[PDB]
């Protein structure tokens, strides 16, 4: 089979192709007998997950994670199995290499491959085509995905998520008080259609937060306008919500709306965000390393030895 | 429903009170079959394939899924009656439920509820004192044999029953290993402090006791030695690792010449701890928090054995075992940072042990006070599982018997006897009470019918036999003898158990009573029950 | 009632009963009171200097309050919280300091 570890800038939750759920969510996831089998564990249990914003800091850590994450809670070899790592869009090669090196290298493992977690996301969602909005605590990705892949040209980066998000609630300081207006993020908080008629019974415009770049909406609509005139309708189409930062609020039909309103009269705009399945990309992984075509898009061992970086970042530089 | 309008379901009067009596007879038949030395155990299957087998009624009503209250009730009962006492927490359950069947019998005879309370009531406290005044023995006058009985009454019903020959000595001396004394020179013997470790592979004979501890933990590196003589034992509450600077530390680098110094600090800062450390002599460190490799390097090369993430209780009963003193801080009252000698505790070995292909570690022949741990060995993870909980029970058992040294006998001799005197005391309260006190009575009799029960044996004859002994001690101020007459299940027979070996603690059989009656009392006070449909 | 009614506290070592009361009614900050200066962080290279700073803090508040008792007062009731130093300094002042009254109350 095919190990399927979803780093997701979540926890591990890593398991095999073909389980409809992960096996090993490590981080937050016996005694009185004899061994070690909860020392072991109880050192990792307090060990800092290495990913911050999706992206990793310390090395070591993860390498060490993933290593506990395949002798203790999954009782296997990676020295027989394929494996299939997520990634943020628009990681670093370095990071790139860097992982490529420790599965190769540390881990033996016969193969790998490195997939994005909006196209994973995507594939969970039944899709191979459309253009996906990955908010979640630090970061937040529009991603355009045509023929199963994430146009690298494409991906627009704008920074509001979960945290910038809380901010203005906020502004309306302590750790736990803040926490109490996270507790309403994290709660209802449903979008407003019209923040008119939302406030006479009582992301989108910079200004409101206090920024000057562009509403996530603006964001999606650029993305699509950067790629084909004719896949055009697809990602219009296809627009598929993900990240607890953008369900919280349940924002579908505001973004819909301008959307819509910045596109021609002509493409019919529907947005698939009601799944919340809370392992998306983890299935997106499995479905992809249930295919043969992953088989085909292998980073095989073999190449790893001939190549390194190189095979890692696929040339074409 | 009607006038209420409450959005909920109504049970009123005689029908409510069967229903609780059904309930807390449904849980007491689940337990009825594991009571007396020819009980059984029980399979439990967790909808996953989680199996677990047992004896002990506290762990089959904790893992039972009860929705009716006046099954909860008594699931909590068997639940107190294990954290008090450790024993009895069957017979406490079927206890209340015969208290209830037999109250609600009267109630439906229209005696009112309170007197049947009363009753009750009465019959509980008259029991305790009778107990109290004429069937107790003084393990004084018996000496360390006595502790081995009830170690081995306790141990009957388990799957050490016949082996209880033996792990009964080990159960008694594992006491007395723990036993510590307090101020007013009481001694105390504080079970949970004795460790108790499985390991499935050899036979149950050849479970250990060990004099001193056993740790479910094994060095941290394997270039560190293994078997260590002259043991010098540091105790340590803190990590071992690279310093990292607190929250409110930064480094800020603005000439580039100082970053190699502050980064050589990050390390060489934990270095100079345990150069401490070992410059007094441990050679052995057990810590709860984590040792990086660079650490455990520097232990290597000492020839010392580092252990981590041990556990805060096994780390403060090693420490109080060998003499060591549990630091959080290598910090003094004079502002500076060192570790003294004296901190260290001392055991006369340390060995890295090998058991079915998993390595625990020892610490043999502790000085400053005697510790004990027991390793159970059996054929698999359950049996292993089912001792524990059996040893457990003798060990509570065995403690009872020494804080208090008073025990009673065994084999439904305390209920036979308990039933006469106040079947025949019930004669002089009131008239209603009267019936509630003999009902009382005739229920306590359900120990010694459901021990011949399981026996498959004449439950009737037996009990008859019993009464009719009892009655004659009671009667015949020449016989009183008699009182330590029991049943014998291995041959259908009453039997002298005092000269038998069949004890118990005091407290199990008084503790079981006034349990048993409170719970009754609290079941048989509903007349009426409102059962809300969920908020949702 | 021929007087008034506030369904607030009383602090907690100050005084129960007051006679002849002169009351100081206010709308300041006396919890963790901080200098409005948002830019403003403390920035060391010693935790002595933070240990000083947090003593100077500490002496600002007590500064308030000498100044509050300056007043020649026995209640002193504030629209806003009143933590547990000014409580403290209130109570050894023999002062009763009603606290989280609010804008109604005050008023
Ligand atoms: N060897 C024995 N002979 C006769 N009666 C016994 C013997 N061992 C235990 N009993 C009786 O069986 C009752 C229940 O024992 P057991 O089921 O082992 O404990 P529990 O009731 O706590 O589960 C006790 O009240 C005791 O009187
Ligand atoms: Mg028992």
């Amino acid at each position: 089979a095919a190990l399927v570890i979803d780093n997701g800038s979540g926890m591990c939750k890593a398991g095999f192709a073909g389980d409809d759920a992960p096996r090993a969510v490590f981080p937050s996831i016996k005694d009185s007998y004899v061994g070690d089998e909860a020392q072991s564990k109880r050192g990792i249990l307090t060990l800092k997950y290495p990913i911050e914003h999706g992206i990793v800091t310390n090395w070591d850590d993860m390498e060490k994670i993933w290593h506990h994450t395949f002798y203790n809670e999954l009782r296997v070899a990676p020295e027989e199995h394929p494996v299939l790592l997520t990634e943020a869009p628009l990681n670093p090669k370095a990071n790139r290499e860097k992982m490529t090196q420790i599965m190769f290298e540390t881990f033996n493992t016969p193969a790998m491959y490195v997939a994005i977690q909006a196209v994973l996301s995507l594939y969970a969602s039944g899709r191979t085509t459309g253009i996906v909005m990955d908010s979640g605590d630090g970061v937040t990705h529009t991603v355009p995905i045509y023929e199963g892949y994430a146009l690298p040209h494409a991906i627009l980066r704008l920074d509001l998520a979960g945290r910038d998000l809380t901010d203005y609630l906020m502004k309306i300081t302590t750790t736990a008080e803040r926490e109490i207006v996270r507790d309403i993020k994290e709660k209802l908080c449903y979008v407003a259609l019209d923040f008119e008629q939302e406030m006479a019974t009582a992301l989108f415009q910079p200004s409101f937060l206090g920024m000057e770049s562009c509403g996530i909406h603006e964001t999606t609509f650029n993305s699509i306008m950067k790629c084909d005139v004719d896949i055009r309708k697809d990602l219009y189409a296809n627009t598929v919500l993900s990240g607890g930062t953008t369900m919280y609020p349940g924002i579908a039909d505001r973004m819909q709306k301008e959307i819509t309103a910045l596109a021609p009269s002509t493409m019919k705009i529907k947005i698939i965000a009601p799944p919340e399945r809370k392992y998306s990309v983890w299935i997106g992984g499995s479905i992809l390393a249930s295919l043969s075509t992953f088989q085909q898009m292998w980073i095989s061992k073999q190449e790893y030895d001939e190549s390194g970086p190189s095979i890692v970042h696929r040339k074409c530089f | 429903e009607g006038p209420l309008s409450v959005f909920g379901d109504r049970s009123t009067g005689e029908t409510i009170r069967s229903q609780n009596v059904m309930a807390a007879a449904s849980i007491a038949n689940i337990v009825k079959s594991s009571l007396g030395p020819v009980g059984l155990d029980k399979m439990l299957v967790d909808d996953i394939g989680d199996v677990t087998i047992t004896n002990d009624g506290a762990t089959i009503l904790k893992l039972l899924e009860v929705e009716h209250p006046a099954a909860k009730v008594l699931c909590e009962l068997a639940d107190l009656q294990d954290k008090e006492v450790g024993d009895g927490t069957t017979s406490v359950v079927i206890i209340a439920a015969e208290l209830l069947k037999n109250a609600d019998e009267l109630v439906k005879q229209k005696i009112h509820p309170t007197s049947v309370i009363s009753g009750y009531r009465l019959a509980c406290k008259e029991a305790v004192r009778y107990i109290n005044e004429n069937l107790i023995v003084n393990t004084d006058e018996l000496g360390r044999d006595c502790l081995i009985n009830a170690a081995k009454t306790s141990m009957s019903s388990k799957i050490i029953g016949i082996n209880g020959d033996f792990f009964a000595n080990m159960v008694v001396d594992a006491v007395l290993a723990i036993k510590y004394t307090d101020i007013r020179g009481q001694p105390r013997y504080p079970v949970n402090s004795v460790n108790i470790l499985k390991a499935h592979g050899r036979s149950q004979m050849e479970s250990m006791l060990i004099s001193g501890y056993a740790l479910n933990c094994v060095v941290g590196s394997q270039g560190m030695p293994k078997r260590i003589v002259n043991a010098k034992i540091a105790c340590l509450d803190f990590s071992l690792q690279k310093t990292k600077m607190k929250l409110g530390v930064q480094v800020v680098i603005t000439d580039p010449e100082k970053l190699d110094q502050i980064r050589q600090r990050e390390s060489d800062i934990t270095k100079e701890r345990i150069q401490k450390i070992l410059a007094t002599g441990a050679n052995v460190i057990l810590t709860t928090g984590g040792i990086d490799d660079m650490c455990l390097k520097y232990f290597v090369e000492a020839g010392a054995m580092a252990v981590r993430r041990v556990l805060k209780r096994d780390l403060k009963r090693i420490a109080k075992a060998s003499g060591a003193t549990i630091l959080s801080t290598l910090a003094n009252l004079e502002g500076e940072e060192t570790f003294e000698a004296a901190m260290l505790g001392q055991a006369e070995e340390v060995v890295q042990e090998r058991i079915c292909d998993d390595e625990l570690i020892l610490i043999k022949n502790t000085k400053a006070r005697t510790s004990a741990s027991i390793i159970l060995r059996g054929a698999n993870d359950f049996m292993c599982d089912e001792m524990e909980r059996s040893l457990h029970d003798a060990l509570c058992v065995v403690k009872r018997v020494l804080e208090s040294k008073s025990v009673v006998p065994g084999g439904g001799a305390v209920e036979a006897a308990l039933s006469i005197y106040l079947e025949n005391y019930a004669t002089s309260m009131g008239s209603r009470e009267q019936l509630a006190i003999a009902e009382f009575a005739r229920s306590l009799l359900v120990i010694p019918n459901t021990l011949a029960v399981n026996a498959a044996q004449d439950s009737t004859d037996l009990v008859a036999k019993l009464r009719a002994f009892h009655n004659e001690a009671q009667v015949n101020p020449e016989r009183k003898n008699l009182k330590w007459i029991g049943l014998d299940l291995s041959n259908g027979k009453p039997r002298d158990n005092k000269q038998a070996g069949v004890f118990e603690p005091t407290i199990v059989k008084v503790k079981s009573l006034k349990f048993a009656t409170e719970a009754a009392i609290t079941i048989l006070r509903i007349d009426d029950l409102i059962k809300l449909h969920p908020e949702s | 009632d021929e007087g008034f009614l506030l369904d607030k506290k009383i602090g907690v070592n100050q005084p129960k009963r007051i006679e002849n009361a002169k009351i100081l009614i206010a709308n300041t900050g006396m919890d963790t009171d901080k200098i409005k200066i948002f830019g403003s962080r403390v920035r060391v290279d010693s935790t002595a200097k933070v240990a000083e700073i947090e003593h100077a803090e500490k002496e600002k508040m007590k500064e308030k309050v000498e100044r509050i008792l300056k007043h020649g007062i026995n209640c002193f009731i504030n629209r806003q919280l009143i933590y547990n130093y000014p409580e403290q300094l209130f109570g050894a002042a023999g002062v009763m300091a009603i606290e989280h009254a609010d804008f109604a109350g005050v008023e």
